[PDB]
């Protein structure tokens, strides 16, 4: 297929430099401009600079010039970018662009890099248990979830009854109390079921190479 | 730079329906070379953009009759005719009439469903949460459409924000219903002060609150 196809997803404390190469095969390299296009949480998809292969000179917009450097090496057909002494604020996707000359579009764009720049250290998760302030028959299916508290990094995998439970899990998005993440899931079974049948969440965080299994044990 | 701007943020759709987003821009688009340089990205769900329509009506290859576009200078819109299980995601419109191309902020295509209000629960802070100190507190407001609510958490009657830290699920693929849920955080002992913890959801389908509770 003809593709820009660029490198892996990293994790780097403030104060270093990381490099982060895209390499376009199936097309005429120099024929084409290699543009970097930024995607910050929740941000703007905002464009970076521009590399032009028949000269290998750059255009950066003003804010990331300089500190952000991009480079080339055309035997090669692969593109560079590098960010020294990386801000926290420098943590995004990185996405490069086929950018046509005609019609001035981004036609290739590769599935991107995330840089995620944290100061953090590996901890593993505080799997918590939570079981309801005794609602009765709140109509007739029971609500209780876990409260993985306080892992670095991402990703955690949660499931309950090691998979035999899905619809009706709800695991919503990790968020950021200071540095380290915390995370949460629910399941809604019949009434019947809990306390009758037992539920457990089971998480598991790679990163830190530790499965917690919590059953939810009535209050 | 050019500032672009997209309305709606969420367009809920009725598949097989008309769609139609619309996007519109600072300065304005037409060239030097008597060129207009809007194009439109689709950011299927967590993948990559892929052009879909260059110099405001032409349409990227594959692309099809679906899609459509139109305008000038100012203000531009895409539509497309029968949406379908293949077209929802963010929508991006971009320039490149300008330095520095910008990019506008898009629009997702939702679907849309006959509404619900959220299911909620609040869960009292547990055995070994107490024994580390810290107890966190958690309502899940659940399987509701659509997706604005909000969420107090009135904590003797007197509110709070410190602590509550919100969160969200994207469009439950199977039901298309939404999900929330807060965490209250408040030390052991913070937390062994009070009696009465409510989060107070405030949503469309009720003009009154829906506010559980539990009393320390
Ligand atoms: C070849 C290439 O990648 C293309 C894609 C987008 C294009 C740019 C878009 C913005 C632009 C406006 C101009 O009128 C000067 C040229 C520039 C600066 C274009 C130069 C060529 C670009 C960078």
């Amino acid at each position: 297929q003809i593709q820009l196809v660029q490198s892996g997803p990293e994790l780097k404390k403030p104060g270093e430099t990381v490099k982060i190469s895209c390499k376009a095969s199936g097309y005429a390299f120099t024929n084409y401009g290699v543009n970097w296009v930024k995607e910050a949480p929740g941000k703007e998809l905002k464009w970076m600079g521009w590399i032009n292969i028949y000269t290998g000179e750059p255009t950066y917009v003003d804010d990331f010039k300089g500190r952000f450097a991009f480079s080339l090496e055309t035997s090669a057909s692969t593109a560079y970018l590098e960010i020294n002494n990386l801000k926290n604020e420098d943590t995004a996707t990185y996405f490069c662009t086929r950018g046509d000359y005609v019609n001035w579009y981004f036609d290739v764009w590769g599935a991107g890099t995330t840089v995620t720049v944290s100061s953090a250290k590996t901890t593993p998760p505080s799997v918590y248990p939570l079981a309801p302030g005794s609602a009765a028959q709140t109509n007739s299916m029971v609500t209780l979830g876990c409260l993985v508290k306080g892992y670095f990094p991402e990703p955690v995998t949660v499931t309950w009854n090691s998979g035999s439970l899905s619809s009706g899990v709800h695991t919503f998005p990790a968020v950021l109390q200071s540095d380290l993440y915390t995370l949460s899931s629910s399941v809604t079974v019949p009434s019947s079921p809990r306390p009758s049948e037992t539920v457990t969440c089971n998480v598991a965080h790679p990163a830190s190479s530790t499965k917690v299994d919590k059953k939810i044990v009535p209050r | 730079d050019v500032v672009m701007t997209q309305i709606p943020l969420s367009l809920p759709v009725n598949l097989g329906d008309q769609a139609s987003i619309s996007c519109r821009s600072s300065q304005s688009l037409i060239h030097s070379n008597g060129n207009t340089y809007l194009h439109w990205y689709l950011q299927k769900p967590g993948q990559s953009p892929k052009l879909l329509m260059y110099k405001v009506s032409n349409r990227f290859y594959g692309v099809p009759d679906r899609f459509s576009g139109s305008g000038s200078g100012t203000d531009f819109t895409l539509k497309i005719s029968r949406v379908e299980a293949e077209d929802l995601g963010i929508y991006f419109c971009s320039q490149s009439s300008h330095v520095p191309p910008t990019f506008g902020g898009g629009t997702k295509l939702e679907i849309k469903r006959a509404d619900a209000a959220p299911t909620v629960s609040i869960f009292p802070p547990s055995s070994e949460q107490l024994t580390s100190g810290g107890a966190s507190v958690v309502c899940f407001l659940n399987n509701f459409y659509p997706k604005d609510i909000n969420v107090k958490w009135k904590i003797d009657g007197s509110e709070r924000q410190n602590g509550v830290l919100n969160s969200w699920t994207d469009q439950d693929s199977k039901d298309s219903t939404y999900s929330m849920s807060s965490t209250l955080t408040l030390t052991k002992d913070e937390y062994e002060r009070h009696n009465s913890y409510t989060c107070e959801a405030t949503h469309k389908t009720s003009t009154s609150p829906i506010v559980k509770s539990f009393n320390r």
